[PDB]
């Protein structure tokens, strides 16, 4: 109707006209009024007036909430103590209490730091449990633990909307936009409601982000309570890091309850179903052995081809293909070929000893040292290959068993990940105290103790890596030491959630840009990735640093950091000119499934002229795809037809055919512009089943 | 560095716009540009002397008229009619129950680009394209297939031979560039909607006779035949009347595929209907089944557009909710639309 009968009712100040007009306005409050509430300029004078004055607070929050305010709007509701499935309930509850209580939670969440906003927050939580459309109420009620009692208060009936919808969008947006400390509340209260619930790989991805040891005991009494079985042994062992299968095999070495979790969840039963079934359902032919194994000769390309043939795995045929192929081979390639029988067969525990045993203790140092390297390759649960190598290791400067130290300290780094294995590190004290002029002694020292030490409890600054810091800064020689020791330093820094070890090594370490490059290595490895863009604008500024190798690793951190929100991962690094930066993006594509935009970047990155960068393209190019596939390969044949390029092409052919185990060895590969002695360890980036 | 501050004087002060025409094989390029002015340019920079090619434009000095640089300029009606871009939001999950029809073209939309390997592992080379058809008026339901194909590569949809029939040939030529600019955009996909060539008879503007319109379609395939073109542009083609097309279009391509569009059945109409009313809130008495259960031989467009009549009166009352009391009674209007119209 017209506002002529109802409009001058705001003019009197008598109590009965208010106490019946406000219930009369409550009936018309289903649409608020006729219109956009142009009573405001006349009824804002009624502020100073004071029985049913909380109903006057309802009118006042109704009209101030009706037009616009950020702090004075929820003040009549916090003064009101709301009192006295509907359209009106959707109005004053849904949009008005959602937006109004939302700005009260934001304004007091940023302002003060009461219980009133907790009571209103639980009331709105209950009202949106009535409304039952989550998603927006949830993401609003994150920013007020509050979210803990919100989840256990909310979770009674609906499982997959809160679990799938809430835990999907808030897990992804929590690692994406939100900083870290509330993600622990996600993980713990999600451990509560998922502890109530079935389909346990939600809790196993909670074990992925948590890395908790109680969780695997609860999910093994519960996932033994739910008797597939060896398959969750498989992605259990794939999912788990270095620590919790050794803590798991020690507390389950105590209890075990059927001993089949000691069978599955240490080793050997992720791997017993696969390799026969790998032979069975797949049938791989011979003309890539012969054709791709025919790609000419030259003891390099041929040597690489042995590696390519070797990583073929239809039987361990290229293993037992005669003799005179390794006799053509030379020292560090003899390491690569002695380890290549390791690479053909990362299973066959009993067959590993009886195949490598001919090449064990042979006439050649590289055959025996790469042979124990192969013993470290084939398995990770044997630990009886240690002692024939372990006993020999000491040489005190540069004898044979230091190369067995390289293959056996590295291959034993492949072998075990304990709570903290300490006996092998007490063996590692005369290794770094030995300090051979061979790089990969301290190389596989840092990398191997890092593989022992990735997933440490927020890292540690213990005397192991503290000792290799002090003995690192002891000798400033052969800067590959100053690169690959901060490798294993940052590997021990992995396992962090909140580590101040960048500040600790910042105080101990920093100097002339060898150890400032150590500073940027700890800066890389301590910062795995979250919504933490301040180090990304730090990346923007110190990306322009005149020393152009802290540029290399510091800009190289990007594929670790933004690996999930990968749409921003295309950047203009190719549009820059510091050619190692084009190398950095060339790393940053990598190996996943590799969409058309990535191969489109390999359109330009495929065509470059420097042999380390033209060498650098087919590696990640054929890692990212594990004609179509062979079309860029024959395009590389069109590129060259140097020797490096030929080797790079061979590597690409090999490629053609946050788990830390796939995170380490390519950052171990990042110093490739060097000797084949370095490439003797190039075959230790064991990141594929 | 210094070269930039050196040849700018030779360029300087201004430079004209020429039209690249022909070459003396010594690389002295004879051009006809307004008005018909020639020149001879063998100059060392920025060329790429070969590929600038006859039938293009150049930029000439004043003294004396040497082309020091070239451009690719469009704009033009050529590039404009192909694009942009788009990828509308609809998907191939929208049309259910016909999956047997799209699962056929699934490998046809998939195998090029995505999942290419078993094409060349078989090595049998099936890059033959597709043809489409169906009753009564369909092909936007096939656009519901085509709106899904936007997830891969790049696409252009064209309608008819109309650009030829607007005037005496003119040849195919506007189709020629549209065919060979798809080579410029290759790999891509191009589709022509509901070929009306001899299906429809009369022309707009001036055209004739039959043979010049017959041959511009005959050249359409004969250019696509082709001699000898690998270029894809995987060719999608459709007309809802299989009669009027010259049957010889099938054998060169697409040979293997012309999709048959089945008319909707009872449960397909049920599968289709709720996708619309999912967003439009129905009242309590509204039921999907009974209405379309009694109604026969509908179209997906109608069963989509039957909800719009309730989007009037309920929106005339400004109501978010559909009412079957209207949706029944208002359906008579769309029923009157099919019955009397």
């Amino acid at each position: 109707r017209d506002k002529a009968p109802v409009q001058p009712q705001q003019s009197p100040a008598a109590a009965p006209g208010g106490t019946d007009e406000k219930p009369s306005g409550k009936e018309r409050r289903d649409a608020g009024d006729k219109d956009k509430e142009q009573e405001l300029s006349e009824e804002d004078k009624q502020l100073q007036d004071e029985l049913y004055r909380p109903a006057l607070e309802e009118l006042r929050r109704q009209i101030r909430s009706s037009t616009t305010s950020m702090t004075s709007v929820p003040k009549p509701l916090k003064f009101l103590r709301p009192h006295y499935n509907k359209r009106f309930a959707a109005d004053i509850i849904s949009v008005l209490a959602m937006t109004m209580s939302g700005e009260r939670e934001c304004l007091k969440y940023r302002l003060v730091g009461a219980g009133e906003v907790a009571k209103e927050w639980q009331e709105l939580d209950d009202a949106e449990k009535v409304q039952r459309e989550p998603l927006l109420t949830l993401v609003k009620e994150i920013v007020p633990l509050l979210m803990e009692i919100e989840q256990v208060d909310m979770l009674e009936k609906d499982i997959d909307e809160n679990a799938y919808a809430k835990v999907c969008l808030y897990l992804t947006s929590c690692v994406n936009y939100v900083p870290e400390p509330e993600n622990s509340a996600l993980l713990r209260c999600a451990l509560g409601v998922f502890r109530k619930f079935s389909r346990f790989p939600e809790a196993l991805r909670l074990a992925l982000m948590l890395n908790d040891m109680e969780l695997v005991e609860d999910i093994f009494t519960s996932c033994k309570d739910v008797v597939m079985l060896g398959r969750h042994g498989v992605f259990l062992e794939l999912s788990e890091d270095v620590e919790e299968y050794e803590d798991l095999t020690e507390i389950m070495s105590n209890v075990q309850l059927n001993s089949n979790f000691l069978a599955l969840a240490r080793e050997l039963d992720i791997m017993e179903p696969k390799v026969p079934d790998d032979i069975y359902k797949t049938h791989l032919e011979n003309n890539r052995f012969g054709g791709s194994g025919s790609q000419v000769d030259s003891a390099r390309m041929n040597l690489a081809s042995s590696f390519v043939n070797g990583f073929v795995n239809q039987d361990k045929l290229l293993t037992d293909d005669g003799n005179k192929w390794l006799y053509k081979n030379k020292d560090h390639g003899m390491l690569s070929a002695a380890a290549s029988l390791g690479m053909i067969l990362l299973w066959d525990v009993d067959g590993g000893l009886t195949q490598i045993d001919k090449y064990l203790y042979s006439s050649e140092d590289y055959i025996k040292s790469g042979a124990l390297l192969a013993c470290g390759i084939v398995n990770s649960g044997v630990r009886n290959e240690c002692d024939p190598a372990l006993a020999l290791l000491s040489d005190y400067v540069l004898h044979n068993s230091n190369t067995m130290r390289l293959g056996s300290i590295f291959g034993l780094g492949l072998a075990y990940a304990g709570s903290n294995r300490e006996d092998v590190l007490t063996l590692l004290l005369p290794v770094m105290g030995d300090s051979k002029s061979s790089m990969e002694v301290a190389g596989v020292t840092a990398l191997a103790c890092g593989m022992i030490a990735v997933g440490s409890c927020n890292g540690d600054v213990t005397s192991t890596i503290l000792q290799t810091i002090m003995e690192k800064s002891e000798t400033e020689l052969k800067d590959t030491y100053a690169r690959w020791l901060p490798l294993g330093l940052g590997l021990n820094h992995l396992g962090k959630g909140e580590a101040i070890e960048a500040i600790l090594a910042a105080l101990e370490v920093v100097s002339e840009p060898f150890r400032s490059f150590a500073n940027t290595l700890v800066d890389v490895c301590a910062y795995a990735g979250s919504g933490n863009v301040l180090k990304v604008q730090q990346l923007l500024h110190i990306c322009s640093e005149h020393f152009d190798s802290k540029e290399k690793e510091e800009d190289k951190d990007k594929k670790e950091k933004k690996d999930k929100d990968k749409k921003e991962a295309p950047a203009d690094m190719g549009a820059h000119q510091g050619v190692a930066v084009l190398g950095i993006a060339l790393i940053a594509m990598g190996e996943e499934i590799g969409a058309e935009m990535a191969l489109r970047t390999f359109g330009h990155l495929l065509r470059y002229g420097e042999p380390t960068l033209r060498r650098a393209v087919p590696l990640a190019l054929a890692l990212i795809s594990v004609s179509h596939d062979a079309d860029p390969e024959v395009s590389y044949n069109s590129i060259f037809a140097a020797r490096l390029a030929a080797m790079l092409r061979q590597l690409a052919q090999y490629h053609a055919k946050k788990g830390t185990l796939t995170l380490c060895p390519y950052h171990s590969d990042r110093q490739l512009m060097s000797q084949v002695a370095v490439a003797g360890l190039l075959t230790v980036l064991v990141s594929f089943l | 560095e210094e070269e930039r501050s050196k040849v700018d004087d030779l360029r300087g002060t201004p430079m004209s716009v020429g039209t690249l025409e022909e070459i003396i094989d010594d690389n002295h390029a004879i051009v006809s540009t307004s008005v018909g002015s020639e020149h001879y340019v063998s100059i060392l920079s920025f060329v790429d002397k070969d590929l600038l090619e006859p039938g293009c434009s150049v930029l000439l000095n004043h003294k004396v008229h040497a082309v020091i640089g070239v451009l690719m300029d469009d704009t033009d009606p050529l590039v404009t009619v192909m694009k942009v871009e788009k990828a509308p939001q609809e998907t191939y999950a929208d049309i259910g129950g016909l999956d047997n029809q799209i699962q056929e073209i699934k490998e046809s939309v998939e195998l090029p680009l995505t999942h290419p390997e078993y094409y060349e592992e078989m090595g049998i080379k099936p890059p033959k394209g597709v043809i489409l058809y169906g009753p009564p008026g369909t092909g936007k339901t096939l656009l519901a297939k085509a709106v899904a194909n936007q997830t891969s590569a790049t696409f252009l949809r064209v309608v008819g031979s109309e650009l030829i029939q607007k005037y005496l040939g003119d040849g195919p030529k506007l189709v020629r560039e549209l065919f060979r600019v798809a080579e410029e955009h290759a790999p891509s996909i191009v589709f022509i909607d509901e070929i009306d060539a001899i299906g429809t008879k009369r022309y707009d503007s001036n055209s004739g006779g039959e043979r010049e319109i017959q041959r511009t379609m005959l050249e359409l395939l004969n250019q696509l035949d082709g001699f000898d073109s690998r270029g894809d542009v995987k060719v999608i083609m459709a007309t809802n009347r299989i009669e009027t097309l010259d049957p010889a279009l099938i054998r060169p391509g697409r040979i293997d595929r012309k999709i048959e569009f089945p008319l909707p059945d009872e449960k397909t109409k049920k599968r289709i209907f709720q996708i619309h009313t999912s967003r439009m809130t129905l009242a309590d008495d509204v039921t999907l089944d009974d209405l379309i259960m009694a109604k026969d031989d509908l179209s997906g467009a109608d069963i989509k557009a039957i909800c719009t009549e309730a989007g009037l009166m309920a929106l005339r009352e400004r109501r978010m909710k559909v009412t079957n009391e209207d949706f029944k009674k208002s359906k008579e209007n769309v029923l009157y639309k099919k019955q009397e119209g």
